[PDB]
Parts: C-alpha cells; structure tokens; sequence
RNA sequence: UCUAGAGUCCAUAUCAACAAUAGGGUUUACUGGAUCAGGACAUCCCGAUGGUGCAGCCGCUAUUAAAGGUUCGUUUGUUCAACGAUUAAAGUCCUCGUGAUCUGAGUUCAGACCGGAGUAAUCCAGGUCGGUUUCUAUCUACUUUAUUCCUCCCUGUACGAAAGGACAAGAGAAAUAAGGCCUACUUCACAAAGCGCCUUCUAAAUGAUAUCAUCUCAACUUAAUACCCACACCCACCCAAGAACAGGGUU
RNA sequence: UAAAUAGGCUCCACGAGGGUUCAGCUGUCUCUUACUUUUAACCAGUGAAAUUGACCUGCCCGUGAGGCGGGCAUAACACAGCAA
C-alpha cells in the first residue's frame, strides 16, 4: 500500500540514530610491533602486504621474461638470487631467477 | 578381505562411542547367528520364527536385491515370485527371529542396487524355493555375473535410464529407441565423478573395525 | 534448513561451481600464491590438499592421472603437480596450503584471501608471530616451567 | 495404501469376477477412518457395475520388516456377513492376518499358499 | 579491553598451559570419585512422596532393541558425562516450593566462561560445566556438592522423562511451522501456494494475540514424558530410554523420574539419594537389562 | 399459558386446535469456493441427571454441559437439492467472517446466435459460446498460551413377565490432534522429510418455621504438576544456532 | 457412473470452435517433501515513485471510533515477516 502519513523528523531521527543503526567502534586494532604500522589482529598489515606483492610482481615479471611465452610450467624447483649472490650449493639443478636489486632485509 | 558394509558407518557427526557400543552388541549378536557373506545378487534362504503361529519356523528363498542400512538395524531386501505374484521381504539381519541365513548361491552383479528387477520380465527373478546349493572354490574371488536384462516395456518404476542411477545391467538398445538415449544423457553431470571433497575415505576406519572384530574372539 | 551441508552454494549451479574452484585451482598451481574472495578460496582449499594428496601416488597410477586431467586446464602444470609439488611434500603428511585474510577488495570490499602452497620460492608472507618468549607473562610462566618440572 | 479409486485385482477364483467387464475393479471406500487401508482391512469394490465388501490381502506399499511386500494390490471378495465368496485362493497370502483381530479365519481356510 | 587466553603467550607455552589446565580437570574430577570417604549427609531410607535428583546426560544416537513377546523398540542412548551435583538451596530459601539441587553436566574449556563462574567452581574444586540444572526435591533427598553421579543412578523397568532444546529449523511459514494445507496449484493460484489464508475475522480490526502465523520454529525447551528405560551400561554410562528423546546428538538433556499420575509409586526400589558406586553392594555388571529385552548372545527366541 | 379434543380407561407419555404472551420478516404485480477460522448455545455426538407407556442397550421427551469434534464423493451452480458410501456426529446461527491471501459464477463491459416485443433504430428484471482489476506495507494488531472408537476379560448377573441382557473395574488395537525424532522403510544421503517411529496426566442424613413430615433461597452434614533460572566476554574460527543481531564450542 | 440437473433434410473432408467418453499418463490431488537458479537477508557503490491535514498513532464495551464516554493496559528503540 502507500503511506497514509508523513513521519515526522522525530520519529525518523528515533530510526536514524538507533544504536543498531549506528558504526561500531572497533575493538581490534593495533600497531605491527616491529614494523610500527596499523593492523587488525587477524589480517597481515597492509604496507607489509603491498611491499611483499611489489617484490612478488618483479619475481615474476622476470619468470615470464624467461620462460619466453605460455605453456611452460618448469618441471623443477625454483631459487631467486640477487646481486652478487652465487647459486649456493643447495640450488643447483633450479631454475635460477637473476634480479639487480639487493635482497631486501624481510626476504630470508 | 570383506568387511560387511553393515559396521562401516555413515559419513555424519555421530560420537565414536556410538559406533563402538554398536559394534559390540553387533559382535555379540554373530556368535549365536552366522551372518555369512553375501552380495547384493546373491540367492538366500532365510530361516525365521513365525510370531503369529505357536512356534513355528518359515523358510523363504529369493534373490538379495538391495542392502542397506548400518548399525544393528540394516537390513537386506529378498524378492522373489511364487505362483506368478512377485514378493519381496524386507529382513533385518540382527533380528532375534531369523534362525539362520543360507547362501544358497554366492554371486554379484554388475549393479550394486538390483530394484530394476521390479521392471525386468518376470522370469528374470522367479527362482525355485526347494533349490540346492553350489559349492564354491575357497582362495577364489567372487564371481562377477554378467546377466544384462530385457525389460517390460513401456512405464518404468523408477525411470533408469538415467545417469544418476549409473546402471549397467539393462539392455538399453532393445526397449529405449536411440533418440531417447539422448534426452536422457543430459543430465550426465561430468563433474560429479572427479569431485575430490565428496569421497568418503573409509580406509583408516576399516582397519580399526577390523582390529575390533578379530580383537572380540 | 541447512544442517550438515558442507559445500557452498557459488556460480551458476554446481557446474559452475567446479568450474570456479577448478580456475582457483588451476592458477594455484601455476603460480603457488593468488589471491582471491576468502569464501572462494576456504571452499578451494580441501581440493588443493586433496589434489595434492592424488599427486603423490604418480604419474604411473591412471586413476591420479585422470583427475589432474579434470582438475588442471593448462596442462603444462600435470608435470609439475606429478614432478615438483607431490614430490615437494614426501614428507608432509597433511597441510601443504597456508590461507590468510589481507585488507578488503578496494572496489567492492569483498572479504579477500591470499593462498598458498607451502614451500615456494616467492617472497614470504608477513606472518603473525607470537608474544617474544622473553615478555613478563611469559617469563613468569617459564619460572612455572622449572618450577613445575623440579616437583614433578 | 488401497485408498478410494485404485484398482485392485481380485484373487480368489471369484465365482464372481474373474469374468471379462470393460472396467477393472476400484475401490470406493475403505473401512477405516483415514482413507488409507493396509493389509486386513476391508473395503468396498465397485464391480462389475456392482458393490461387492472386499478385503485387501496384499499391497505394494512397504509395510513393516518382516511382512511381505507384494507388486500388486491384491483382494478377496467377501459378502457381507463375513463369508468369503469365492471358495479358493491361489496367489500368496501374508500370515500377517493371523494377527490383529477381525475376520480371518475364514479366509485362511479357504487359501492354500502363504509366504 | 578485549582478548583471549592464549593471545600473548608465546610459541613453546600453549602447550605447556594445555597440558597443565588438563592434568589440573582430570585431578579434580578424580579427587571426586569417592563422596562417602569425604563428608556425606544423612541417607534417609525413601518413603512416599519423595523426589530425587536426576541427571543431565548427552544424546549419542539412536538403535532398536527387540522384546520376548517379538516387537521392535527404537532407543535412544543417553551418556551420563562428569554429571556432578553442584548447589544445594533449601526449602524455604525458595519460599515454599521444594528443597532444590543445581546439577551440571559435560565438562567444558576454563578459558571461555566468564569470571564469576570460574569463582564458583574455584571454591567448588571442579572444572566448569556446559548446563546447570535444577531439580526439585524433597529435604531427605539431599545429596552434598561435589558428589558425581552415575548412569546407575535409574534402573531398568521405570519410566523417565527427558527434556531438551529442540532442533532449530530457522524462521519457517506457516505450514512447515503449524501444518497449514496451503492453497491449491494451478487453476491459477497466482502467488498463493504457501501463504497463510485468512489471519484474523473482519469485524475486529486487529489479529489476535497467539495467532499462528509465520516465524521462529524449534530451538525451544521440551519435554517427553513416560520414556521407558530398557538397559543400562554402567561402564560407559549409557542409558537406554524407549522412544525418542527432542534434541539433537551431542546436546545435553536433563533426565529425571516420571511425574505422571501413574509412576508416582516404584520409586521404592530405586537407590534413593542416588547410586554410590563405592557402597559396594554386590558391584553392578556391564550391562543391566529389563526382564523383556532379547538381550544379544541369547538363543535366538521360539514362540512354543 | 385454560385444558378442551383426542389417545383401547385417563390432558399431562404425546399431538395439542382457536386464542393470548413472547423473540423474528414479506420488494415487486396492478453471491459461492479455497485458506485460516473468532464466537453463542436455541446441543448433532461425547459427558452428568429426572420420568417414562424403555419392564433392559437403544427409543421418547426434560434439565445440565460449549473443554473437544462435527467425512469423502457423482450431477449443478440465486448459491440449494438429490443421490452413493460411511461415521459417535455429519448441529442451528453471528462475525460472503475472511477478494491490499487466491479463485469462480455472476448482474450490468464491448463479439455472435436462438426465442419474445416492436414499421425501424432498439428493448428484453429470457437461453447459449467467448471475454484484463493493479498495489514496493507508513501506522495499528499480531509472529513460541488428548479425544473417540473397536475388541476382549469382568458374564451372558442384575434388570427382566418369557425373550433379551448391566454396571464399576481393567487389558489390547487403530485413528485423529498436539509435541518431537531419523535406528530401520520411503523421497534422499555429513542432512531435510513422511507414507515411518515415540510420548500425551441433582439423590441422601439430622431437622424447624407448621413439634408427625420436609435434601435446607432454614441452621447444619454429605458429592495439574512440569519447563525456564550462572549480573559484567565477543577480536577470530567452527556449529546440529542463525535472515542481520543474538546463542553453543574452541582443553 | 457406486451414485448423472451433464453426454447419446442424411451429407465425406477440415476446425488452437463448443460438449461428452475409453485407455494411458502424470505432485492436479489424497499430502506434501528435497535440491538447484533468480528473488531474498547482510556488506559496499548509485539511487526512484505512487502516497502524506497534523499526530506524542493501544485493547474491550456503549454511543453515534486509535482520538467521544466508562473500564483495562502502558519504560524507549531498531530488524525481518504477516495482511485483521
Ligand atoms: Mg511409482
Ligand atoms: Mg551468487
Ligand atoms: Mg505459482
Ligand atoms: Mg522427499
Ligand atoms: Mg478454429
Ligand atoms: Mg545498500
Ligand atoms: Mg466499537
Ligand atoms: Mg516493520
Ligand atoms: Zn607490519
């Protein structure tokens, strides 16, 4: 059917501004207490997230330079060695993925 | 290697204490029966006490045509045709009433679920009653039956022609036309087979009922 | 009514739902890590492991055989499921997939999910370790360690 | 489940039926209070363009375990003071009659088969 | 603020405090196991008109079991889980009523329940329970907290009632909720298959209250009455009570002796307070059967 | 209400004529069905009691009783009626009760035909076939308050003029209603369901006004428990809990 | 048909014309049930329209009805349903 009257402000502000209605204050975040940035618990903190995917983007931008067109999953392991780091002598027999910017400090 | 499906249990949430007092009165109950080994297929007599009468004992032969159930209750289904009228019984194995089971013919068909013989011609499930035996080598594995079927003709009971059922026991060429072979695959399901989440790997519990029954002797 | 019904209800229809997580899975495999809608990638998990589970046996087996059939689309990735990754967890018996949650979708904010199969090469995830062991409540419950052990 | 216009296949050498008629035998009441009849249960055949009492003795809906679960909704004719018309029955009869009283008795001497 | 237990320990201490916490719940719950060594109160030989204390057992599943005469009889399998009398409130602390008992049943985690419950099962020494009950008793039923309480407590050949949270089917209409025959299909029923007909008469402008109409169904408390107790299984704790029992499996239901006005007598040759298995009397077997209960490992029954 | 007339004798076992005292309508000539039902009792059944010409179950009337129930079909639709099978019964009415819940017929929508009236157009409180009423819920209100039947003992006692044939008390079996479950069957398959299973608690005694008597608008004495039940958390995951929020579990 | 107000100038062929009947078929029904898709409910973006005197918008009985009278009830507030 159709309204048979106009609410009033008042009543709409007692729908509008009900506690249901309302944002809740969150109860879960905190500050990374090595890296020093905002986090919820139980989610990765975002700059770390985004300058782990930055890295992975590179890593991988050099995987398609290499592996030259599609189809051609590898059918052994890989290793991603930077500036002057020799192949160590467990990665022999991997792929090598060569990038020209020293390993960051996170990457172990 | 035969582990009855009766002890294997449903995939569920039930606790395992459930399963385990299950097995024991189970256990408890084939020290005083011999549940032999059966297939759906199998011919069986089955020997029990009439509650009606004042104690006397009825005997019927017939052809195991579905096995179900777990537990103490599960049960397996004998049809079979007497004078022309065919009769199906529903028996519950760990019954106090059945006497004894005799497989008086040891076999398995291609089908896991024979209902279809509600539809196939009536000779394809009459069998005498006064039927002897069949011996069968020990160190031998059961034998397959082939025996595709020829079916009454037009209405169905349950429509088997479709993939869902999975029935290799029916001769399909003769009574179904080759176009209604058609509109009855596309409901095919290609996915359904290679479904990895929806296999019950029942490896792991086998073996632990198997150390239970040999362990309760 | 939905008591005890473990699957999700995603796509078009059950097709489309084996479609789907066959893509998530598929690109799991290429890549080791992708990041999709968390919901997605919690349904996809258990055919991840289970697929892996079906490598081990090999390629010798046909039953393993046809399934990565199925499940892999480029089939430049059957090698590698048969020759890197079931190879890979020899040892591992169970759990070769790690799944977090990363900040929402910016367009639609959609609760998101970054998986894993554990062991690659790329760069490591930013887990969440636990309290250092030296914190006062942890040093506090290793004075009950010596304590507790001595008594007993 | 012998409810109202089902139709059943009388069984009793049916000095009655048996005969040829363009219609088949259909039940158009059933002697409980619910419509549904189960074994034992006596109920009303329109046959041969006339009312004849019936009594089902077999049925296609599973019942309890141990009773026999036929494929075909078997009936005795009986008249109405309890005598069964016909004088023989050959198709098996359940020994589930036995059991929860009514007239049976009758109707057990004049078969020859059970199951 | 807001946090839980293990939050801030670290790697190599959760499973030192799981551990510990458990080894403390199994020495408590086993310096319980003798309540006559400890300190009882009187045991008051039973007369009419008494009422004693019932358990709180989790529902296992369900069986048949047959009788001698040839029936069938489902049952369904109530285990009687750390069930411990908890509280004692006293006649007139009540104001009139009955003397009453606080049961609770199927130990729980220590770390998800709130601070006053922890300190009442501290001073108690016993690890918290999942559901508290009452029960109304007469005062010669009293039995001291701390005692536990045992599948024995019934005994095979009474009648028990059982009560539980129903299985909660969600917000249901009308005829899934109040078995409405809905409207008829086609002959064009547009938009009306399931829908409740008329809600209320056209003179009075309102619907009245308790109409039966669309909303919330199950996930409420109910009783079954007059369930019947064929066997027992004193090693596990099992009860086995004819018929079924509301609730789903794995939920705790609260049992207790029949209150129909036909079993108000045969609470004579129950144990009274309740069963002490450390009284020592000629020690109950495995399993305790009815008279009319073809037990397994019995000749298969003959009707001459 | 007078019985007055009858009824094999006799008003009261039945009709009970006229009239009187009561509650209620009569418009044409010179609106059903499905769905859900709320309510009254002027009760159809079940329950309790009186008399009987029922010598007895049942019948007949009379008082009381509204907690519960009050079937399925063929033909047809001013809505009824007839008919078949049943049933313990297929009650009489108010709120079409109920069309922002759904449907059909109509009566009054344009098409066409038949019959009557008319010079014709057209009419006809006639008969046939066909034929479109849309709604996103603002407000109120509301959304968790065990009966019957059959069978059998008890048996064919009393009652009874022969003949027929009781209570009180129990025991089985079935259905329905409410409530709940999934061990088996069934549709199906980590579960939801039913066709399946379980539970349901006005005749006397003493006796005055009126010393006998009298049942007393005389005094006076007799013929439901159960269910729920912990002040203070909530980030995350799981769930037999769930629309969101809530609720159970995380040892 | 168990039961019936229904059906039963000649003139082949034809009819999305009207009425009736046999046999089958089927969830039309006895009596509903499960699953899937859209809708749905929640989060995020974009964002209408009929309607609207004012409303601080209860129930029962009476008058002639949320608003009058006499009784009763009554802390405020969302969200999803229903249609008296
Ligand atoms: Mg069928
Ligand atoms: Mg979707
Ligand atoms: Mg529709
Ligand atoms: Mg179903
Ligand atoms: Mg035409
Ligand atoms: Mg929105
Ligand atoms: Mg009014
Ligand atoms: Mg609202
Ligand atoms: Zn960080």
């Amino acid at each position: 059917a159709a309204p048979k009257n106009r609410r009033t402000i008042e009543v709409n502000r007692c729908r509008r501004r009900n506690p249901q209605k309302l944002i809740k204050v969150k109860n879960n975040i905190d500050v990374c207490p090595e890296c020093g940035h905002l986090k919820q618990k139980h989610v990765l903190c975002a700059y770390c997230y985004e300058k782990v995917c930055k890295e992975t983007a590179e890593i991988r931008r050099q995987i398609g330079k290499q592996e030259g067109g599609p189809f051609k999953a590898p059918t052994i392991e890989t290793v991603v060695l930077y500036t002057g780091e020799t192949p160590s002598e467990q990665d022999q027999g991997k792929r090598i993925i060569e990038r020209d910017r020293k390993r960051p400090s996170w990457f172990t | 290697r035969f582990l009855s499906p009766e002890f294997i249990p449903r995939r569920g949430r039930t606790d395992p204490l459930k399963f385990q007092i299950e097995r024991k009165d189970m256990l408890e109950r084939r020290k005083v029966l011999h549940i032999p080994e059966f297939y759906v297929g199998s011919i069986l007599r089955v020997t029990t006490a009439d509650p009606y009468a004042s104690g006397k004992i009825s005997q019927f032969l017939g052809i195991c045509i579905q096995r179900s159930g777990r537990g103490l209750g599960a049960t397996f289904i004998l049809r079979n045709v007497i004078e022309g009228q065919g009769v199906e019984i529903c028996f519950e194995l760990y019954n106090p009433r059945v006497q004894e089971i005799q497989v008086v013919k040891l076999e398995k068909r291609l089908d896991d679920s024979l209902l279809y013989l509600r539809d196939a011609l009536p000779e394809y499930s009459t069998f005498d009653v006064n039927m002897k035996p069949v011996v069968q080598e020990p160190n031998q594995k059961v034998p397959v039956n082939e025996l595709k079927v020829k079916m009454k003709p037009k209405p169905w009971s349950k429509r088997w022609e479709r993939p869902n059922f999975n029935i290799k026991g029916i001769r399909f060429d003769l009574c179904l036309t080759e176009q209604q072979m058609k509109e009855a695959q596309k409901w095919n399901q290609p996915w359904l087979e290679f479904d990895m989440m929806r296999e019950y790997d029942t490896s792991k519990i086998e073996a632990a009922i198997w150390k239970e029954i040999e362990a309760s002797k | 009514i939905s008591h005890g019904r473990v699957f999700r209800r995603m796509g078009l229809g059950p097709e489309s739902r084996i479609h789907l997580l066959r893509n998530l899975l598929t690109g799991l495999v290429r890549h080791e890590r992708i990041e999709a809608p968390w919901a997605r990638v919690d349904e996809m998990r258990g055919y991840a492991e289970k697929l892996i589970d079906y490598g081990k046996l090999g390629d010798t087996n046909e039953r393993a055989m046809r399934m990565a059939d199925f499940w892999l689309t480029e089939k430049d990735l059957i090698p590698k499921l048969f020759q890197v990754l079931a190879p890979r967890y020899k040892d591992q018996t169970g759990g070769y997939t790690r799944m977090l949650q990363i900040p929402n979708r910016s367009l639609d904010r959609a609760k998101m999910a970054v998986i894993e199969y554990k062991g690659n090469c790329l760069p490591p995830l930013p887990l969440p370790r636990r309290d250092s062991h030296l914190t006062l409540l942890n040093q506090l419950l290793q004075g009950l360690r010596q304590d507790l052990r001595q008594s007993q | 489940a012998i409810q109202k216009m089902t139709r059943v296949r009388v069984v009793d050498n049916s000095a009655l039926g048996n005969s040829p008629y363009h219609r088949a035998p259909r039940c158009i009441h059933v002697y409980k209070k619910n419509g549904v009849g189960k074994v034992g249960d006596q109920i009303l055949l329109a046959i041969k363009g006339q009312k004849k009492k019936a009594l089902i003795v077999g049925h296609c809906m599973p019942g309890p375990r141990m009773t026999p679960r036929f494929d075909s909704n078997n009936v005795v004719l009986i008249e109405d003071n309890g005598n069964p018309v016909g004088t023989r029955i050959k198709t098996p009869i359940p020994t589930s009659l036995r059991k929860r009283e009514g007239e049976y008795s009758k109707v057990l001497a004049i078969a020859q088969n059970f199951v | 603020s807001g946090t839980w237990w293990d939050e801030h320990l670290s790697e190599e201490n959760v499973p030192f405090i799981k551990q510990l916490v458990s080894d403390e719940d199994k020495a408590q719950l086993a310096s319980k196991l003798c309540p006559l060594k400890d300190e009882p109160w009187p045991i008051h030989p039973w007369e009419p008109g008494s009422f004693r204390v019932g358990l709180i057992a989790l529902k296992l599943g369900m069986m048949p079991l047959w009788t001698k005469d040839g029936q069938k009889h489902v049952v369904t399998l109530l285990q009687v889980q750390d069930c411990h009398v908890l509280k004692y409130t006293s006649k007139e602390n009540c104001n009139g009523k009955m003397a009453t008992l606080s049961v609770g049943g199927k130990t729980v985690s220590r770390f998800r329940k709130a601070t006053s419950i922890l300190e009442f099962y501290r001073e108690l020494g016993l690890p918290p329970k999942q559901t508290v009950k009452i029960f109304n008793i007469t005062d010669n039923a009293a039995i001291k907290p701390g005692t536990p309480l045992y599948a024995a407590h019934f005994r095979p050949g009474q009648y028990v009632d059982v009560t539980a949270k129903t299985i909660g089917k969600g917000f249901q209409g009308v005829m899934k909720r109040w078995g409405f025959k809905g409207q008829p299909a086609t002959h064009g029923q547009t938009k009306t298959h399931r829908r409740p007909g008329a809600v209320a008469t056209g003179d009075i402008g309102r619907v009245w209250p308790g109409t039966k109409m669309p909303g919330k169904m199950g996930n409420i408390y109910r009783t079954e009455y007059g369930l019947k107790v064929w066997r027992i299984n004193t090693k596990h704790n099992i009860i086995y009570v004819n018929g079924s029992v509301p609730g789903h499996k794995n939920c705790l239901v609260k049992v207790k002796d029949s209150k129909l006005p036909a079993y108000k007598d045969l609470g004579k040759n129950l144990p009274f307070p309740t069963y002490f298995p450390d009284g020592d009397e000629e020690e109950l077997p495995e399993d305790l059967y009815d008279e009319n209960v073809c037990q397994p490992g019995a000749p298969s029954i003959t009707f001459a």
